């Protein structure tokens, strides 16, 4: 045919319905990667060498291999042990493993970044590692990581468009379906791409209106 | 009281210190100049173990502190250290960036380290900002609040590492001022600066290095106007 | 079943072919994206206001917007037009458009990392600003975007991966491949990650030894 | 030759000058001191147009430059500028440093260019490192070579942005000296500096600065021993 748009106002609840997907599943996967990040920062700090081994290998492992091949290891791969995980589970699981990756290191990169004379001046006034994590570093940190962590879930806004191959009923999908009614793919996938990007400006903004209630 | 011996120190290949010794007693002011690559700020940094010999011995109080078999909290405690750039935390205002550690480290109670923090700040002339933050402090104020919070520990010594040298010229005389108040007090100083005039007026003894080694010291008046040694005049010819 | 990997040697043809194929498509993709990328910096630095708008805009769509829907987009979305274009023309396409913009802003960002300085003294030397950029600034500039080029290329043998679902036979759809004579997804995923792995550390200290040979 | 008139200069809501003149002629060596914040390089800075005046306008040889009615960069050819943070190129050796402008502003012959430069590199003692990149030059040694690099293009007037005070102590005298030799040869100069024994020594005026304005202005020795003002005195008294 040739384009036609308005065709496609009868399907805004599916566009919608997409979007809504497309917020949950992010916000579920950041909200635990966050979480897990954390406790996998922790074990690499660790004095214990197996640990850290673990948590460096976890990290390296996850951030240097593809999120999809993470997603399908999790939903294909399981098959063949009597394991049917659902489809939004089985994306939530690969999203929020590989956020945890990118989250432990965005930590350990916030802490590097606080000037070192702050640990320096702590310790020089009789205050231990302990104390002076607890009192003058971490602080610091946090306004080094939680600008870095907004942009972790922005990010992964348009990584969540994935769990669209395991037939999750995300964004991105409604353009199957859509399709399926109209045999149109373009001015569906159009009108996607245009939500993402207003979804990325609006957070974007909103970040930037963050860093400087901040700074 | 303290007693650095003989130490060496490495960064990679890079060779900063090459066997110094240095003996301070309680009450001197020790002032140790030289150019950069000289090893004076390194030398400093060992005497409370911020840099670690990689050979050779520091002493304070007469037990030795570079071999793990002490904790060193307690010894940092003895040894007070100002920073060329300040080193003040930002988001702790004027009065708790003093009372932080005595609080924390000494079990000192809010009221007796409030009264403390507050009269270190009208020593330093800074009672009109004990609520301020730091980025609203200019150079000289930055530094006299830094000391102010290392005295809130009641070191036994100081530690200067060029306390002036990052602060504009009209900034330089009152963090002097508060130094040389400290020496007259009786206060154990070790100083390394570029401000000779501190050590003119101050100091009891002069340390100059040069290439990783102390290679003379004496009086003020010894090393200003009396230099035996060659490396020693090159450098006063260039710096007076 | 249980896991069997030493059934897998017989694929090792498979995986080999499809490993190829994503340095292909990636090498490929990533070479028309700088060569892209250089022209649409170079477009958004014209004083001529309407192209400035049509490179900034063209980053920030492509950046702010998935490249799973571009994919999709190019590949079904032009379907409805009479256009059959292949996989393997369509992942190309997807991925140097992508690339394209990420390289626009990768050259903006090593121009300006060059020290105003630089620049000030250039001028001030009686230097046009063509002069400056010419002898001066550029040079310099390109110390500072090659290690970012080299990133963005093992970035990208990542991000190839999603050219699978569309049915190119890269690694990640190797699984698909073999799976269907074995009924065997993990082992198969597990040896692909450990493929793109091993890639991303190789190409990963291959890189500092770069960034390590110009400054 | 110089016509600095009425200048103001903003950053937002920062006002960095308000309302200064200034007037250099040829063979002056005028010296702008002050407290920092006083604006001193930022008036320094609109003399060649690297900062751009808010209001008041700046004549360079009695045609007016911020108008865009001009050729800047053959304003900027006759109008030195030497930087705090010297900004050697750093992929040109030293003696490619001081011959591409030359080469590719005034088409000057390459042979001719560099008979200029060995030239230049023997005038600041620097000779010896024609073919070294600057990440091999000590602080002086890389100011001198930018002094040598600004002098290939032989200005009528040169700019000084505090040439010093990025140096460390030992590496000062040696480029005050090359600027005093360019004084002794009588070159234009207006100098910003804290280096007073400099402004002494060879200075034709002492320009002193305060939030924005000239408040007091005279030689050398009027300013330094007979001040008028309330505030250039109290300045004076914390850096003299
Ligand atoms: N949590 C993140 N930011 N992940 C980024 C993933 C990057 C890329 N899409 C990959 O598959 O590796
Ligand atoms: N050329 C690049 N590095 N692109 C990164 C793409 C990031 C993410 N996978 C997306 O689709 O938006």
């Amino acid at each position: 045919m040739t384009v036609d748009f308005l065709s496609m106002v009868k399907y805004t609840p599916l566009f919608i319905s997409g979007l809504i997907m497309t917020l949950k599943l992010t916000f579920l996967a950041v909200t635990i990667g966050v979480l897990m990040g954390l406790f996998i920062a922790l074990m690499k700090m660790s004095s214990i060498k197996p640990i850290k081994l673990v948590a460096s290998s976890y990290i390296e492992v996850i951030r240097g291999t593809p999120l999809l091949v993470q997603l399908l290891l999790i939903y294909n791969g399981l098959m063949q042990f009597g394991m049917n995980i659902p489809a939004f589970t089985a994306g939530v699981s690969a999203l929020a493993i590989n956020s945890s990756a990118y989250v432990a290191e965005i930590i350990r990169a916030g802490i590097q970044a606080v000037d070192p004379g702050q640990n320096e001046a702590a310790r020089s006034l009789g205050m231990t590692h302990a104390m002076a994590m607890r009192y003058v570093i971490i602080p610091q940190a946090i306004k080094n990581i939680l600008p870095a962590l907004g942009n972790e879930f922005i990010v992964m806004l348009k990584e969540s468009a994935i769990v669209s191959v395991i037939g999750f009923a995300d964004l991105t999908r409604q353009a199957d379906i859509i399709q399926s009614v109209t045999y149109r793919y373009f001015e569906p996938y159009i009108i996607i791409a245009a939500i993402y990007f207003v979804m990325t400006l609006t957070f974007s903004k909103l970040l930037s209106l963050f860093e400087r209630r901040l700074r | 009281m303290i007693f650095v011996n003989d130490v060496y120190k490495n960064f990679g290949s890079l060779e900063v210190l090459k066997g110094v010794t240095l003996k301070v007693n309680k009450g001197e002011v020790v002032v140790i100049i030289g150019p950069s690559g000289s090893g004076k700020s390194t030398l400093l940094r060992c005497i409370n173990l911020l840099e670690e010999p990689t050979k050779g011995e520091v002493f304070i109080d007469g037990v030795k502190i570079n071999n793990g078999k002490v904790n060193i909290n307690k010894v940092r405690q003895k040894v007070g250290m100002v920073f060329q750039h300040f080193n003040l935390f930002p988001h702790l205002t004027a009065i708790e960036n003093i009372t932080l550690a005595p609080v924390k480290v000494k079990k000192m109670n809010k009221k007796e380290a409030e009264e403390l923090a507050v009269d270190l700040l009208a020593k330093v002339g800074l009672l009109d900002k004990k609520d301020q933050y730091p980025i609203k402090l200019s150079g000289g104020q930055k530094q006299r609040l830094a000391i102010a919070r290392a005295l809130a520990m009641q070191p036994e010594v100081m530690l200067f590492d060029e306390p002036t040298s990052a602060l504009d010229p009209e900034m330089v005389k009152e963090v002097l001022n508060v130094m040389k108040q400290l020496a007259n007090e009786g206060m154990t100083m070790v100083v390394v600066t570029h401000e000779m005039g501190f050590a003119r007026e101050v100091g009891d003894r002069v340390i100059f290095m040069d290439d990783g080694v102390i290679v003379e010291e004496g009086t003020p008046e010894e090393i200003f106007y009396r230099a035996k040694n060659e490396r020693t005049r090159e450098f006063l010819s260039k710096i007076l």
